[PDB]
Formats: structure tokens, C-alpha cells, sequence
């Protein structure tokens, strides 16, 4: 346990993590390049500039009592005892890089009223002034960081996400803060596992495998320390698992975390505190040699580890820090700001308690911890030292002693040839300002974005949601074909006669398929009906060339029977349905009535009787609603059939009754006995009518054949009349 | 403000005498049981060790007992007195709260001071790397968490909620139980509620609504401290939720009367756990015999008098009151563990004294600077028996063996033992009384057979979804389709045989062919018998004596054909159906064609040639029949409407006969082709009278009856039924044609001979 002691009137403590934590045998092992050495040298440089600064403590010199925490809370607490040895002197300590280390040291420092200013600890529970009333920090808490990455996740539509955190006072409170923030943003959590402080590589592999237990999640947030993040990346590479990471300031832009794990870190988004490099610190650090810098006791180990050599072998003088590239650690600015804030507090307290002399007066030899704390909580407002060219950064302390929630967003690239650098692609100044153009996996020419969701989306119109009553992880259950997806929560219906197609919200598709004139079953009678009309036209033509009244009526009577057959096949309408009932009844009656006239002024009487049939037909049709109607099937798989009315009504029966009476009237001519010829027509007419009844009876359904056979009966009925009452007559004039 | 006792060896002490203060006040309300009873246990134990000749002879033990004040930060500044002189106490009795002990542990270990806690149950303090100088006499929460989930399993509910407070005990308690629940798999947490250590106004009212949101999780598990449980129970009374919640208290609420004081109606039947313990009869006598005069060593005892007796030194206080009768007295459950912790440190000192100072009776010179490193190894190696005979021992990590027992709060208002935990549960449900056997489960089971089991995000909630009347439930996980010839059982689990619909007499349509067949057979039997009876030479000359007989037999075969059409469907008979209709139709048509041709030929032996032509026409029909006989000797057809089964399962049974549409058309077409020849011959002949008139009528009847066959037979497709309609219409069509043809010729022959 080496000590860094600097002579001075009053000394400042230091708690930098110079050495990384070791195994069970050793308290702490290797020295870290950036987090331990660079920050310690930054504090030493800041102390050097303060001593020679005439405007800041010109008459009193500032010392140092920096100790190594070895990245452990117990060792840091022993060094805190080393701090409080004088009090049981140390006016203040500039240390506490780790949050658990900061809390452990502040717990002891509260008893002795020793103020503490931290440069890297961002734990949200350190803002509790009741528990830590002597603690301050130049960095913001983790609540703003959780808000920032919640906004980042919302930007990339990242809902179903996995949470990885390291146990302690930093990863934990961070993970609950992040989950609390993401709950309000409708962000789900797949798994929540913790990283132990003393865990082996097999345990890291187990954690990585547990991450893979949910293929649904693709992105994992990291609240682990640098060593834990590095081990997790190594385990992910070993298992050949490709992941995208959204890490906290623990990872940041540290190259040691991605050392040897460049493949598994591709596309990882890491945010870090917004800081600027110090031009003077780079020159100060690059001009350091192990012989010249005897002030630092740990510099020899740094030289041995960085430039691989041995002091005993005497092969370390060849290397130099100027030749090798130098990269400033991000939190150097925060260390400098903390040291300068403590120095400014001391200067203000000396200017308000020792106004006469310039050196440390006798009224301040015991330094009051409470007075000093209330002197740098309020009286610290000055331009940040070593601002690059024109920035307006100032060191400020709020009522909680925290900093400003200003963050920078980075991502890990390839940069063509192997360089594997970090590139800033946004910032969080109380608002997300991502730049997707600089991220080489979010460009439109890179394919679909890496998606981490729980429930796969689905086209609303074809398949509807289920609303499981949860925040996410829903299901897609399609609605039945007679349901329109009017709303995402539940589908609706267009109503009877409308098919929910096209837009699927307002549909209004109604099919109106008809029997058509070219039906397979109707192909027969349409040719027969046309043939009968053609035969009637030939019979009508010779009549004009030649009982005159009886023959003309009969020829005309056969004409409209075939004419109405073409009306039925084509299409039904409002006027068609009305004429269909009246025409069919009248034509059958007039043909039989005209035949009765041949059996027996007389023409006027039979037409007058026929006129009475029309009056009865109108009365029957009036009570039958002769208007057309597109009747809908009981179920949906059919369409409207355009049925005028029920065919089982008395409209057909009443017409047949008059026809039967007229047919029975012609039967009287058989008793009188072309008397033989007419009797044959009635006998055939009754049989063909009697043969139609079984056809209509069995075919209750399939209305197409019902209209087809109806046309068949009327078509051949006229042919029988014209083939038995006029064909023998034509034989004596044409054939003979 | 602390208790100071002079002695050769000083023992530290930390007790929560006062409750946690509200707002900025460090100390709140006095704790009469958690703070006073436990503190007096140390005083009672020290006065008993100092009077025991066999334990530390001639060596007195002092005490420096401080006030924890139930605050983690407040105990740290008090503990500074134990180590201020170092940069003297050899060890301390650890605090009650797990969080309080942690800061004391990492500070006393920092000064090599062993610590033994009597009530600190936390897996965090079990780590030997950070708390190697810390020891405990009670089991850790890891064993308690395993015990809690065992009680949950045995009580037949697996959907519960977790309630915890801020600190290293409540947060690590629910986390340990959740981790053990994940290994179980059958138990899930609906939600987790974390009570802040500095709640605002109405905070406890808000968390009740959080548990009230999920009404399914009627049983909740609470890991809160004594003060929080009292406020949580009070908030339940505000929401009128008494009896709705089933509480699962931790070791912080095992048998304490403070969280249930004035709240007997609420939290009835709450199941509580606590490490195995027995009541100490020596402490009860010691405590009950304390007054304001004899007990002046305890500074807080004067304050305890007002709180216990509800007086002041309000109503005035008389200095003659007794604890055991003027107020309710029941010693704290952890009093025994305080005795064990004091005796364990005293036993180790005696064990270290006999080795370090063998000759000396008091403190030898090489023992006055006691070092914690040497004292600690003697702390872990004590195997004595404490009061009530319980064996106390420390493991390598300084922990105690896992021992637990289960209480239940019942009203008849006391805790009753209902079980125990000794690495396995020994619950006694028959004594548990709360609602009979309350259950807190998600998605209550459904098993009518049709209802499938769907797994939601939480494995506890089994979503319920029926299976339609088309598939069978092979298992509760998924239901699968029945075979197409199988109809699902009444319950969807498994399938059942599909019925059938055979053709038998008694049907509305099948009745007519049977009646006509009887009439047709009788009519054709009478005429053939009449000709055989008296065979007149003029009538037989026109008949031919060979053509008429086969026509009657051929027509009679059609009447026999319809008999087997409706007969029992069999593979032999159904295959022979085409033979019956084919032979009957061909015989009637062929002989009729020959008769028409012979009459036409003479108009514009002879009967011997006519029958040869008819036989030749029969031969070609038979030759074609033989081709159709072997082309597909199909047995029968089963599925008629079952081929395209209906959506419901009301009725799909159908019984058909092996028949082909092409075969039926070809068989009918051959007969119709012969009838077409008769149509042409009859038309030309229509221009002998006894032959033209009947023949013209026969072709007239066949054409019309066949003309109605096409739309009925072809139009029955996609109707209600096809096999039932088709067979009936086919039988009547051939029967009517045979009856009309035979009747038209037989009747004039019988009538002519009647008048002759
Ligand atoms: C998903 O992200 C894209 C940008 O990549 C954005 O345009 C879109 O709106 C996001 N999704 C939703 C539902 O807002
Ligand atoms: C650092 O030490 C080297 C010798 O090791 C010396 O040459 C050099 O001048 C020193 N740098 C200084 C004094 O700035
Ligand atoms: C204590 O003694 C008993 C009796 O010999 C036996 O359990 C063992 O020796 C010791 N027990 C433990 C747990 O060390
Ligand atoms: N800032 C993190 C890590 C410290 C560091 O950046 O080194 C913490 O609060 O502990
Ligand atoms: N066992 C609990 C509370 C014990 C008690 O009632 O004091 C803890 O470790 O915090």
C-alpha cells in the first residue's frame, strides 16, 4: 500500500483506482492505463498549476495525500481510515471514482466532517443529502443517463429489451432507474440478470447463454463496470453470439473494454459524459519519465506494463511516451474541475475568514468541514479551467451537489481498414439528438434495422389483434371472413349483402350474379324456344300470304310464349317481374280459349271472358308485391338471386285453374266427336304439365333448373299445339 | 445516552430501542418489545454469566450498549465510540436490521472487532470476503425463502405478489424468494411492490390499489419491517379489503403483537414464519420483577414505564405498578437468540482463556490486549447448549443451521403453530383456519375436453380456448383433427364412429317404386299366364310366340330390377345392379326395334330371323356389359355426404352403392339409342292400324319419361341429397316405361280375345 504524499500547508486526499481488482489471493493486481494513472496525473497537474497560480491561493501551498483504492470498497475504506487518522490533517479528498467506493468512503467521512468531491461516481443514491451531507460531485446522477438511453431505445423502436447489470451501488440503482423510466415509455424487459463482483468466466458464459434464452430480444443494456463489460464481451465472442449493446458510462469510449473483443462489439452504442480534451494535460503527460517523475510511486509499474520491459534488465529507456500515440481519458476534465472547485472553495474561505494576511491565518488552522462544505456548495461559480477555445462551461453545484445532465453518444465502428474506433453520433442535452447518418448500421442502404421486439406485428385488415391486457407481447388472431377490421382492437361487419374486401373498413361490395342466358342447363331450352318462335314466324308468314280469326289468334298466341321465354333467361327487373306473372297466365289461357272457339259475336265473347281473367290476374298480382327484390341467402356463401316472389303462391295456381277449365272445355269436343286432333293436344298438354310437377317437386333448391324447366314446358307446349293442330293442315296444302 | 457497565471485559451492544424517526428527527417512537425486551435479554444474560462459576471464573463482563434507533446512519456514529480509542470492547452484539449490521460489520471488521447478530437475516452478510468478522445465530434468508415457497406449494396456490421495503433485508428477501420460485417454475410473481423507507402521505394507501389491480393474486408475501406491516394493515382497512388478502409474513413478523395490535379483524389467518425458538422461563421472571427503583441501570427503562402502562411521571403514575398483571406481557421471540449471542461470545472467551491463561485465574498479561483475529476463530468453534436446550453452532461463514417453524394468526387472538421447516416442510393444514381452503391461482382450470390450454407470457395463467366440432383433444396442450370417417365424441377428447344412411323400404320416396313394382309384376304375370292358358292362333300370330314372351320377361326383369335397387346394399348385389338394368332395358328395346323393323319392311321364317337379330342385339349389349363388368368391380360406396362433411356433427351418415356416372349414362345411352331408332321408324309409319297405334303410344311414353330424367338426375347435384333421390327416380323411370309399353300392347290383345 504505497502512499503519494506531497508537502504543503494543507493537503488534499486522493482515491484513484490505480490498480484493478485481483483474484482471491491478491487485493489488487495490474495497473490500469487510463482510469488510474491518467486521472492521478491529471490531479497532480491541476495541483501543480494551482500552486503557481497567483489568482488562486498565492500565499498557501496545496499538498496531496493520494492513495490507491485498488478498485475495491474495503481497500478504499482502509485508505479512508488513513485519511481520518489525523482527525482521530485532511481538509478534503478528491476521489471516489467507483460509486460503491464513494459511498463506503463517504460513510466514514460523514462522522469526521471531511468534505468529499467525486469526479466519476454517478450513482443516483448519492444525491440523498440526509445520508451524504458532506459529499459533492461534478458529474450528474444516473437518472439523466437512464432517461437518455430510454429515449435512445424509443428512437429505434426498441421495446422488448434485455437488462444486464452489475451488483453493487452503481449497476443496481441504475437498473431500477432505467426500468422505471422505460415503463413510462412502453418498453418491455425480457430478462434481468445480475453480474457478481467475484464470478468466473464460466459464470459469464452462463449469463450470455441466459441472454440467448430469448431469441425475441436482440439488444441488451449494460450497467456493468469496465472489467465486467469486457468479460461479458469476451464470453459473447467465445460463444459466437452477435449482440448490439446500449451501455452506460461504465463502458463509454474505453478501448481496454474492446481489447481482444472487436468482433463482438460491432454496432454497440455506448454513451459517455460530455467532456473536452485538455491541451495542457496532453503535453504534461507526454513529458513524463520514470526517472524524472519520482513523485508517483506507481509510475514504474505503469512504465513496465505499458512499454513491455524490465527495470532490472535495463531495457526501458528506449521507449518514450511522445513517440507512441496518446489518448486522453474522458473524465480528466471532471478531475480537474473537482480539484479546482476545492481550491476555489479554500480561496473563498481564506478571503472571507483571513482578510488581512495572505498565508493561512491562525483562525483557520482547524479547517471546519461544515463551513467548507457550505462554502463550495454555494460559492463555486467560475469558468471551467482550460476551456478549448470559446466554450461557456462553468463549474456549478446544485442543492444536491450533482452536476449538469449533459451526455455524449458514441458507437463502435470498423473504419474500413482495421482501426476499430469510437465515433460520436449524437448527444443528450436534455433531449435526444441522434445522427443516424454516422451510424454504419442504420443507413437506408444497410438493410432492415436491428429489431428487438416481443410480439411480431401483423397486417390489421387480414389479421386482428387480441388485446391481452398487457403492455406488449400480444397475439395476432385473424377474424372470420365475414368480419371487417374496422378497428385494431376488434373487427366489425359490413352487414348482409356486403363483402368486406378492398379497403376492409368501408367495403360496399355486393355481387349480383344472375342465371344468365348461357347456362349449362339452360343451353337446351333457349335454342328450343328460338326454334319454336322461328316455326311460328313461318306459320304466321304463310297466313299473311293466304277460321281466319281463330288461326290468327292461335299463331299470335304461340308467339308471346316463346317471347317471354327470352325475357326470363336474360334478367329480372321491376317491370320484368310484373309482366312475367301476367304474361304467362294470359298466354296459356288465350291459347286454350282460342282452341275452344274452334270447337264451337263468338270471338267477342271469348275475348271478353279472357279480359276477365286479366282482372283476376291483376288482383292476385297486386297482393303479391310484383316489384323486384334481391333476396339474400340465409347464410353468406351465396349471393343475391333477384327473385321476384315465391313461386308456390296462388298466382300460378289461379292461371292453371282457368287453363284447366278451358282445357276441360275442349274435352267437351271429344264427347261431341279436327275433333280428334284437338283432343290429342289436350291429352298431350295434360301429360307434359303432369310431367312438370315431379320436376318442380324434387328441385326445391337449385332455382336455376326451376326456371330452365319452366322454359322447357312452355316451349314444347306451343310446338305441340302447332305440331298437331296446324301440321296436318299444312300437309294438305304444302305436302299435298 | 448509553448504558455503561464496568467489568474486566467489555462487550458491545446495539439494539433498536427507539423506532426510526420521521422527517428530520433521528429517533421516533420507543419500541417496547423489539428494543426493550431484547436489550434486557443482554442484561439478564450478562448478570447470569457473571454469576456462573463454571463460565469465566473471577472475570466480570462489562457492557456498552448503544441505541441503534433503527437507522443505519445513526448506528454508525454510535459505533464510533467502540473504535475511537483504538486510533475497549472486544466484540459487540450485532443489531437487528440487516442494513444496520452491514455498516457496523464493515467498520468493526476494519478494526478487527468480531460481531454476532441476534436478528440479522440476510444472504449478503453471509459472504466471507466482506464480512469475515461477522457472525450470526439465526438462519439466513436463503433458507427462509426456500421455506416460504414450500408453504406456497403445499397450500395449492401458485400466483402471488411480493411486498418489500427499502434495505438489504426486504429487497434481498423477495429477490431470494423470486430466485427460488424460478427454480420451482410453477410459482410466479404477478407484481412486486417496494415500500420506500421515507414514504410520503398516503403512500401505503396507493400500494393497496397496486395489489387490488390484480384481484387474482389474493395471497401476497410481505418482507417489510415491523413498522411498515402495521401501516400496510391499516391501509387495507381504509380500502375495506379485510379478508381479501392472504398475508405471508417473514421473520420480521413471526409472532410480534405490535403489527397486529388493534387490528385483530384484519389479517386473520395470516401465515407467518420464524426461526425455531422456545420461551425462556428465566427471562420472564427477571423482566416481570423490574420496577422504576431496582432497574436503574437501563436509562430507557424509565421511558418504558409510560409507554407500557399509558401514564406519565395524561393520568398520573403510581410507583407500585407491575408489568405482568397491570399490562399485557409477552417476551419477544428473538430474546432467546440474544441470550445465545451473548453466551457464544462468553463461551469463546472462556475457551480462549483456558489456553492463553492456563495458570492465571483471572486475566493473564498476554491476554489483556485481545486481538479480534484470535478471538474470531474461537467464536466459530463453540458447540455449547444454550437455554431451552437448543444447540448453537457457527459454520465457516459464521452462520446458523437452517431451522424454521410456521405460525398462523387465528381468532377464537394468538399465533398457533401449524408446521415446521427442517430442510423439508411439515405443514399441518388440518389445523390451519382462515372461506374454506382459499386459493389464489391465475386462469382457473377448464377441462370440458373441448377447451384447450393456451400458455400466456406467465406460465401460471393457462388461457382457455375451446376446440371446434371438427377436431379431437389428444391432449390438453393441443387438439388434433379426427379421421374423416370418424366423428368427434360428445366430449371433444377422442373421436367416435360416423353413422350411415342405407336405402330401405318405408322412406317417403322409396314407397312408390315398391308399390309400382308389385302392380307391374302382377300385371305382367297375369298377361303371360293368360296367353299360356288359352293360346288363340290369331293373337299369337301377331305376337310371334317368341318376341312377345321375351318382351314380357324383359319388362318383368325391370320390375325385378327395382326390387334389388332398394334391397340390402352388398358388394355382390351392388355390382349386379348394372346387369339387371342393362339386360332389362336392352331386351325391351331390342325386341321392340325388331318388331317395328319387320312391320316397316313388309309395309314397304320371318319371326325366326327377328329373334336372331334381337339375340344379336342382346349379345352386343352383353358384350358391352362384360366390358363394364370388369372395368371396375367396385364393392360399394360408403361416404356420400361424408366426403364433404358438414360443419356441425348432427348427422353425416350415408350409405351408397358402387356406381359410376359414365357407366349409368353409357348403359342408358345404349337403351336410348335403340329407342331413337324406334322414334324414326314410328314417325315414318305414322303416315297396320293394330300395330301403328300401340307402337306410337309406346315411343310417346318412353320419350316423355326419359325427357324428365335428365333435369332430375343432372339437377340433383349440390342438393340436400343425391343418392336417395337418384335411385328412386331411376326405378320409377324404367318401371313406367316398361308398364306403359307392356300395358299398351297386352290390353288390346286380352280385350280382343275377350269379345271373340
Ligand atoms: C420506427 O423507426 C422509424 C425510423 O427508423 C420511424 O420512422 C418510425 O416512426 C418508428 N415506428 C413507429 C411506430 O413510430
Ligand atoms: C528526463 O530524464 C531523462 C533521463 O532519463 C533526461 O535526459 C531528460 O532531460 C529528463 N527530462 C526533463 C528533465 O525534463
Ligand atoms: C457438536 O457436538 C455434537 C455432539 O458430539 C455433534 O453434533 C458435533 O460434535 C458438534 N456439532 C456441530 C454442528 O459441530
Ligand atoms: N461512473 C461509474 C463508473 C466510474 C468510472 O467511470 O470510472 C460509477 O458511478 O461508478
Ligand atoms: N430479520 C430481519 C428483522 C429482524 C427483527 O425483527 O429485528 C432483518 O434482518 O432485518
Amino acid at each position: 500500500k504505497k502512499v503519494l504524499t506531497l508537502e504543503g500547508d494543507l493537503v488534499l486526499g486522493g482515491l484513484f483506482p490505480v490498480h484493478q481488482k485481483g483474484g482471491p489471493a491478491e487485493d489488487c493486481g495490474p495497473v490500469n492505463e487510463h482510469r488510474g494513472i491518467q486521472r492521478l496525473e491529471a490531479m497532480l497537474f491541476a495541483l501543480d498549476r494551482i500552486n503557481r497560480d497567483p489568482h488562486l491561493l498565492p500565499g498557501v501551498r496545496l499538498g496531496a495525500h493520494i492513495l490507491d483504492s485498488c478498485s475495491k470498497d474495503t481497500h478504499a475504506l482502509e485508505q479512508a481510515l488513513d485519511f481520518v487518522r489525523a482527525s482521530l490533517a485532511i481538509t478534503g479528498v478528491i476521489g471516489g471514482s467507483y460509486s460503491d467506493v464513494s459511498i463506503q468512503v463517504a460513510n466514514l467521512l460523514r462522522l469526521f466532517q471531511i468534505p468529499q468531491i467525486s469526479y466519476a461516481s454517478t450513482s443516483a443514491k448519492l444525491s440523498d443529502k440526509s445520508r451524504y451531507d458532506y459529499f459533492a460531485r461534478t458529474v450528474p446522477p444516473d437518472f439523466f443517463q437512464a432517461k437518455a438511453m430510454a429515449e435512445i431505445l424509443r428512437f429505434f423502436n426498441w421495446t422488448y429489451v434485455s437488462t444486464v447489470a452489475s451488483e453493487g451501488d452503481y449497476g443496481e440503482t441504475g437498473i431500477e432507474a432505467f426500468e422505471l423510466e422505460a415503463r413510462a415509455r412502453n418498453i418491455c424487459v425480457a430478462t434481468s440478470e445480475k453480474v457478481g463482483r467475484a464470478m468466473s468466466r464460466a459464470a459469464f458464459e452462463g449469463v450470455v447463454r441466459a441472454l440467448l434464452q430469448k431469441p425475441s430480444a436482440r439488444v441488451a443494456v449494460l450497467f456493468t463496470r469496465s472489467e465486467d463489460a469486457r468479460e461479458l464481451l469476451a464470453a459473447s465472442q467465445r460463444l459466437n453470439a452477435s449482440f448490439t449493446w446500449v451501455a452506460s458510462d461504465g463502458w463509454g469510449a474505453l478501448e481496454s473494454v474492446v481489447a481482444g473483443s472487436e468482433g463482438a462489439a460491432e454496432g454497440a452504442i455506448t454513451i459517455e459524459l460530455a467532456s473536452y480534451p485538455i491541451s495542457d494535460f496532453a503535453s504534461y503527460f507526454q513529458s513524463l519519465d520514470p526517472w524524472n517523475n519520482s513523485r508517483n510511486p506507481w509510475f514504474r509499474e505503469f512504465w513496465e506494463q505499458r512499454f513491455r520491459c524490465s527495470f532490472r534488465q535495463r531495457d526501458c529507456a528506449a521507449h518514450s511516451l511522445r513517440a507512441v500515440p496518446f489518448e486522453q481519458e474522458s473524465k480528466i476534465m471532471f478531475v480537474v474541475n473537482a480539484v479546482y472547485a476545492m481550491a476555489h472553495a479554500l480561496h473563498n474561505m481564506h478571503r472571507a475568514l483571513c482578510p488581512n494576511t495572505t498565508r493561512l491565518c491562525d483562525a483557520m488552522r482547524p479547517v471546519n468541514g461544515r463551513r467548507l462544505y457550505k462554502d463550495f456548495v454555494l460559492n463555486v461559480k467560475f469558468d471551467a479551467p482550460f476551456r478549448p477555445a470559446d466554450t461557456h462551461n462553468e463549474v456549478r453545484f446544485d442543492r444536491f451537489g450533482d452536476g449538469i445532465g449533459r451526455y455524449n453518444i458514441f458507437t463502435y465502428l470498423r473504419a474500413g481498414s482495421g482501426r476499430y474506433r469510437y465515433q460520436k453520433v449524437g448527444y443528450w442535452a436534455e433531449g435526444l439528438t441522434l445522427d443516424t447518418s454516422l451510424i454504419p448500421w442504420a443507413s437506408p442502404s444497410a438493410g432492415p434495422l436491428p429489431a428487438s421486439r416481443c410480439s411480431e406485428p401483423c397486417l390489421q385488415n387480414e389479421v386482428k389483434s387480441v388485446q391481452p391486457g398487457e403492455v406488449c407481447c400480444w397475439l395476432c388472431i385473424p377474424c372470420q371472413p365475414y368480419e371487417y377490421r374496422l378497428d385494431e382492437f376488434t373487427c366489425a361487419d359490413c352487414g348482409l349483402g356486403y363483402w368486406p374486401n378492398a379497403s376492409l373498413t368501408g367495403c360496399f361490395e355486393l355481387p349480383q350474379e344472375y342465371i344468365r342466358w348461357g347456362d349449362a342447363w339452360a343451353v337446351g331450352p333457349v335454342t328450343i324456344a328460338c326454334l319454336g318462335a322461328l316455326a311460328t314466324l313461318f306459320v304466321l308468314g304463310v297466313f299473311v300470304r293466304h277460321g281466319r280469326e281463330l288461326c290468327y289468334i292461335l299463331l299470335g298466341g304461340v308467339f308471346l310464349c316463346y317471347c317471354m321465354t327470352f325475357i326470363f333467361i336474360a334478367k329480372p327487373s321491376t317491370a320484368v317481374c310484373t309482366l312475367r306473372r301476367l304474361g304467362l297466365g294470359t298466354a296459356f289461357s288465350v291459347c286454350y280459349s282460342a282452341l275452344l272457339t274452334k270447337t264451337n259475336s263468338q270471338v267477342a265473347i271469348c275475348l271478353a271472358l279472357i279480359s276477365g281473367q286479366l282482372l283476376i290476374v291483376v288482383a292476385w298480382l297486386v297482393v303479391e308485391a310484383p316489384g323486384t327484390g334481391k333476396e339474400t341467402a340465409p347464410e353468406r356463401r351465396e349471393v343475391v338471386t333477384l327473385r321476384c316472389n315465391h313461386r308456390d303462391a296462388s298466382m300460378l295456381g289461379s292461371l292453371a285453374y282457368n287453363v284447366l277449365l278451358i282445357a276441360l272445355c275442349t274435352l267437351y269436343a271429344f264427347k261431341t266427336r279436327e275433333a280428334k286432333f284437338i283432343g290429342f293436344t289436350m291429352y298431350t298438354t295434360c301429360i307434359i304439365w303432369l310431367a312438370f310437377l315431379p320436376i318442380f317437386y324434387v328441385t326445391s333448391s337449385d332455382y336455376r333448373v326451376q326456371t330452365t324447366t319452366m322454359c322447357v314446358s312452355v316451349s314444347l307446349s306451343g310446338s305441340v299445339v302447332l305440331g298437331c293442330l296446324f301440321a296436318p293442315k299444312l300437309h294438305i296444302i304444302l305436302f299435298q | 445516552n448509553s448504558i455503561r457497565i464496568d467489568g474486566d471485559i467489555t462487550l458491545g451492544g446495539l439494539f433498536p430501542v427507539h423506532g426510526r424517526g420521521s422527517e428530520g428527527k433521528p429517533c421516533g417512537e420507543l419500541k417496547k418489545e423489539k428494543g426493550i425486551h431484547r436489550l434486557e435479554a443482554m442484561l439478564f444474560a450478562l448478570d447470569r454469566i457473571n454469576n456462573d462459576p463454571d463460565l469465566l471464573p473471577n472475570i466480570t463482563l462489562g457492557a456498552r450498549i448503544l441505541d441503534t434507533c433503527s437507522r443505519d446512519t445513526h448506528a454508525l456514529e454510535q459505533s464510533l465510540t467502540f473504535v475511537q480509542a483504538l486510533i475497549r470492547v472486544v466484540g459487540v452484539i450485532g443489531a437487528s436490521g440487516s442494513s444496520v449490521s452491514i455498516m457496523v460489520a464493515n467498520i468493526l471488521r476494519l478494526f478487527k472487532i468480531p460481531q454476532i447478530s441476534y436478528a440479522s437475516t440476510a444472504p449478503d452478510l453471509s459472504d466471507n470476503s466482506r464480512y469475515d468478522f461477522f457472525s450470526r445465530v439465526v438462519p439466513s434468508d436463503t433458507y427462509q425463502a426456500q421455506a416460504m415457497v414450500d408453504i406456497v406449494r403445499a397450500l395449492k396456490w401458485n400466483y402471488v405478489s411480493t411486498v418489500a421495503s427499502e434495505g438489504s433485508y426486504g429487497e434481498s428477501g423477495v429477490e431470494a424468494f423470486i430466485q427460488k420460485s424460478r427454480e420451482d417454475g410453477g410459482v410466479c410473481i404477478a407484481q412486486s411492490v417496494k415500500i420506500p423507507r421515507e414514504p410520503k402521505a398516503g403512500e401505503f394507501d396507493k400500494i393497496i390499489r397496486r395489489l387490488l389491480e390484480t384481484s387474482n393474486a389474493r395471497a401476497v408475501i410481505i418482507f417489510a419491517n415491523e413498522d411498515d406491516i402495521r401501516r400496510v394493515l391499516e391501509a387495507a382497512r381504509r380500502a375495506n379489503q379485510t379478508g381479501h388478502f392472504f398475508w405471508m409474513g417473514s421473520d420480521s413478523w413471526g409472532s410480534k403483537i405490535a403489527p397486529v395490535l388493534h387490528l385483530e379483524e384484519v389479517a386473520e389467518g395470516a401465515v407467518t414464519i420464524l426461526p425455531k425458538r422456545m420461551s425462556v422461563r428465566g427471562f420472564d421472571r427477571y423482566f416481570s420483577s423490574r420496577t422504576l427503583d431496582n432497574n436503574r441501570r437501563n436509562i430507557w427503562f424509565a421511558e418504558f414505564w409510560e409507554d407500557n402502562f399509558h401514564c406519565k411521571l395524561v393520568k398520573k403514575c403510581t410507583n407500585r405498578e407491575r408489568i405482568g398483571q397491570d399490562s399485557a406481557y409477552e417476551q419477544e421471540g428473538k430474546v432467546q437468540f440474544v441470550i445465545d449471542a451473548v453466551y457464544a461470545m462468553g463461551h469463546a472467551l472462556h475457551a480462549m482463556h483456558r489456553d492463553l491463561c492456563p495458570g492465571r485465574v483471572g486475566l493473564c498479561p498476554r491476554m489483556d490486549p485481545v486481538d479480534g483475529t484470535q478471538l474470531l476463530k474461537y467464536i466459530r468453534n463453540v458447540n455449547f447448549s444454550g437455554i431451552a436446550g437448543n444447540p448453537v453452532t457457527f459454520n465457516e461463514n459464521g452462520d446458523a443451521p437452517g431451522r424454521y417453524d410456521i405460525y398462523q394468526y387465528q381468532l377464537r387472538a394468538e399465533y398457533k403453530v401449524i408446521g415446521s421447516w427442517t430442510d423439508h416442510l411439515h405443514l399441518r393444514i388440518e389445523r390451519m383456519h382462515w372461506q374454506q381452503l382459499p386459493r389464489s391461482i391465475c386462469s382457473l382450470p377448464c377441462q370440458p375436453g373441448e377447451r384447450k390450454k393456451t400458455v400466456k407470457g406467465m406460465p401460471c395463467c393457462w388461457h382457455c380456448e375451446p376446440c371446434t366440432g371438427y377436431q379431437y383433444q389428444v391432449d390438453r396442450y393441443t387438439c388434433k383433427t379426427c379421421p374423416y370417417d370418424m366423428r368427434p365424441t360428445e366430449n371433444r377428447t377422442g373421436c367416435r364412429p360416423i353413422p350411415i344412411i342405407k336405402l330401405e323400404w318405408g322412406s317417403p320416396w322409396a314407397v312408390l317404386p315398391l308399390f309400382l313394382a308389385v302392380v307391374g309384376i302382377a300385371a305382367t304375370l297375369f298377361v303371360v299366364i293368360t296367353f299360356v292358358r288359352y293360346n288363340d292362333t290369331p293373337i299369337v300370330k301377331a305376337s310371334g310366340r317368341e318376341l312377345s314372351y321375351v318382351l314380357l320377361a324383359g319388362i318383368f326383369l325391370c320390375y325385378a330390377t327395382t326390387f334389388l335397387m332398394i334391397a340390402e346394399p352388398d358388394l355382390g348385389t351392388c355390382s349386379l345392379r348394372r346387369i339387371f338394368l342393362g339386360l332389362g332395358m336392352s331386351i325391351s328395346y331390342a325386341a321392340l326395334l325388331t318388331k317395328t323393323n319387320r312391320i316397316y319392311r313388309i309395309f314397304e321364317i320371318s319371326p325366326a330371323s327377328q329373334l336372331a337379330i334381337t339375340f344379336s342385339l342382346i349379345s352386343l349389349q352383353l358384350l358391352g356389359i362384360c366390358v363394364w363388368f370388369v372395368v371396375d368391380p367396385s364393392h360399394s360406396v360408403v361416404d356420400f355426404q361424408d366426403q364433404r362433411t358438414l360443419d356441425p356433427r348432427f348427422a353425416r351418415g350415408v350409405l351408397k352403392c358402387d356406381i359410376s356416372d359414365l357407366s349409368l349414362i353409357c348403359l342408358l345411352g345404349y337403351s336410348m339409342l335403340l329407342m331413337v331408332t324406334c322414334t324414326v321408324y314410328a314417325i315414318k309409319t305414322r303416315g297396320t292400324f293394330n300395330e301403328a297405334k300401340p307402337i306410337g303410344f309406346t315411343m310417346y311414353t318412353t320419350c316423355i319419361v326419359w325427357l324428365a330424367f335428365i333435369p332430375i338426375f343432372f339437377g340433383t347435384s349440390q342438393s340436400a341429397d343425391k343418392l336417395y333421390i337418384q335411385t328412386t327416380t331411376l326405378t320409377v323411370s324404367v318401371s313406367l316405361s316398361a308398364s306403359v309399353s307392356l300395358g299398351m300392347l297386352y290390353m288390346p290383345k286380352v280385350y280382343i280375345i275377350l269379345f271373340h
